[PDB]
């Protein structure tokens, strides 16, 4: 994810590393550390003798697998919801270093009173942009 | 004149959407201790 | 008044056995138990085991399983401890004590109260 | 070697508050109730504190029970002469499937604390001719009357053939005690040196003999 | 939670009671009213005779405790998510009584054309602030 510059100077493009670094893997590890008990044949069972008990065993197994599955599905659904809704913060970081020298367009864009070339944009990407250089009100 | 909105966060809590975050915390848990048996409150106990 | 009265002092050659008696008074024997604890001269306390006055159920200290036996007699409200194969390490004072627990697994959720002389 | 660890000695001037600690593990004090017993010489122990914090009837509020993790503690405040006794902690231990006792702490409340005099006797020539050997370690003039004794063959511990007496109030209300290390002349001859070390109030006084010297 | 005033008049500080009052306890009661069935020994069991049945009992107990635990953990996780994400509304309440006499800084701050002392700030905390007094456009 990144930022773009327009004007008669051409079209400049830059990227933000903190956003990218923040961006899912941790989420996955969280999903992957889930642990659940084993479900094996019970030891006094005896296929020939006690079938009924055995049928109930089968029942408890199936029921387990089902429930635990539902739970997982939920965890995932929630997780995906977060990942997609989070996709607007960069906007706020850009607004931070301007001053009211630009207006909020709502398009995720601003209109700056000066012009911004590539070298100018890399400095905003690095977060080192503060303009008294183009002399306009500073936050 | 400027008007704005307005700490140490050692306690950690678990959250499904935000993962593990630093916060204070209200514990919901206890590890009880082994004691002798007694009479159940509302009820006969044989 | 809660009382415990034991048998007289004993002296034995190594290899023989002792039966120590513990007669109970002043409480409902059949709803309590007895533990036994021993004390080597000038030393600390060693738990030996417990027996129910309700069921005769017993639990002995791991080091003394095999060598020890506890029994009890509701009629005379008396408990007995037998220690077999005496060695010099068995020289000690033997206390009995009223134990509050009398049924269920013996797991130290209860405690023992009064100690005999 | 006790499962619960109690200091052998605790002390305080009359009126002061002294504490006795008791140190265990997860299987015992960590998961179980603590109990405290008080014993005067030649008497049955008596229940002093039960279920970690409770007082039986008769037991003054001067006595107080405490517990934190795998350690418990007995606090005796307003210390008085009649509190001179031995104090034992006990809890169930789920690992050993039975009750366990601390080693017992002796509580001394009327004299300045004094370090022990130690004198160590090698076996006599007479005794060695009878094919026997005894090391005699005599301990005297210490107060309060609680010491622990350790022996060394050269610089390694010896536990076999050691007999220590309980300490005895002596001629001046101080305390004395003795300890013996029985050896074969064979053993005695095979070491450069032997030691008797007496620990008293967290302080050790050592004495050494060498078979070769006279 | 509260609001702060800056300037050559010093630094004023005030608190908002509705935010504080709104602020977790209700959430806790909601968690605490959860109720679940008992799980005791079944009455025809018989330790000596029917062990296999009994082993299955054990199985059903363990499985229950596990599932219900997962469910709870979820409820809590969600709840905490809410509590932390909610922490930005005060901003909107402050913006309400100004007029466009101040600009949104995005820092959670505004720049007012007049000066505000302590007595002036307590009136915004109480929500009684409307400025025709400092005469500027009113909402």
């Amino acid at each position: 994810h990144g930022y773009t510059s327009h004007g008669a100077h051409g079209v400049a493009v830059a990227a933000d590393l903190k956003s990218t670094q923040e961006a899912i893997t941790k989420n996955l590890n969280s999903l992957s550390e889930l642990e659940v008990k084993n479900l094996q044949r019970l030891s006094g069972a005896m296929d020939e003798l006690h079938n009924e008990i055995l049928e109930l065993d089968e029942k408890v197994d199936d029921l387990r697998a089902d429930t635990i599955s539902s739970q997982i599905e939920l965890a995932v659904l929630l997780s995906n919801e977060g990942i997609i809704n989070s996709e607007l913060a960069l906007e706020r970081k850009l607004k931070k270093m301007l001053g009211p020298s630009a207006v909020e367009i709502g398009n995720g864009c601003f209109e700056t009173k000066h012009k911004c070339n590539q070298t100018c944009l890399d400095r905003i990407a690095a977060g080192t942009f503060d303009a008294g250089e183009f002399s306009l009100p500073t936050f | 004149d400027r008007i704005c909105t307005g700490s140490n966060s050692p306690h950690v809590v678990k959250t499904a959407t935000q993962g593990e975050v630093n916060v204070g915390v209200i514990p919901l848990t206890t590890t009880p201790t082994k004691s002798h048996f007694a009479n159940l409150k509302g009820t006969e106990t044989r | 008044q809660v009382q415990l009265v034991q048998s007289g002092a004993e002296v034995k050659k190594p290899g023989a056995s002792v039966r120590v008696s513990c007669r109970a008074s002043g409480y409902i024997f059949t709803e309590s138990g007895i533990t036994w604890v021993r004390q080597a001269p000038g030393q600390g306390l060693e738990w030996m085991g417990w027996i129910s006055g309700y069921s005769g159920d017993t639990k002995y200290a791991q080091k003394l399983q095999g060598r020890v036996t506890m029994t009890k007699d509701t009629s005379t409200t008396t408990a007995y401890m037998e220690l077999r194969s005496l060695r010099y390490d068995d020289t000690a004072v033997y206390y009995c004590a009223r134990d509050v627990q009398y049924s269920g697994s013996y797991l130290g959720a209860y405690y023992f109260d009064y100690w005999s002389p | 070697q006790s499962v619960l660890t109690q200091p052998p000695s605790a002390s305080g001037t009359p009126g002061q508050r002294v504490t006795i600690s008791c140190s265990g593990s997860s299987s015992n004090i960590g998961t179980n109730y603590v109990y405290w017993y008080q014993q005067f010489p030649g008497t049955a122990p008596k229940l002093l504190i039960y279920r970690s914090y409770q007082r039986p009837s008769g037991v003054p509020d001067r006595f107080s029970g405490s517990k934190s993790g795998s350690s418990a503690s007995l606090a005796i405040s307003g210390l008085q002469s009649e509190d001179e006794a031995d104090y034992y902690c006990a809890t169930w231990d789920d690992s050993l499937n039975g009750w366990v006792f601390g080693g017992g702490t002796k509580l001394t409340v009327r004299q300045p604390k004094a370090a022990p005099s130690v004198t160590l006797f090698p076996p006599s020539s007479e005794e060695l001719q009878a094919n026997k050997a005894t090391l005699v370690c005599l301990i005297s003039d210490f107060y309060p009357g609680a010491v622990t004794v350790a022996w060394k063959a050269d610089s390694s511990p010896v536990k076999a053939g050691v007999e220590t007496t309980t300490p005895s109030k002596q001629s001046n209300n101080k305390y004395a005690a003795s300890s013996y290390l029985s050896l074969t002349p064979e053993q005695w001859k095979s070491h450069r040196s032997y030691s008797c070390q007496v620990t008293h109030e967290g302080s050790t006084v050592e004495k050494t003999v060498a078979p070769t010297e006279c």
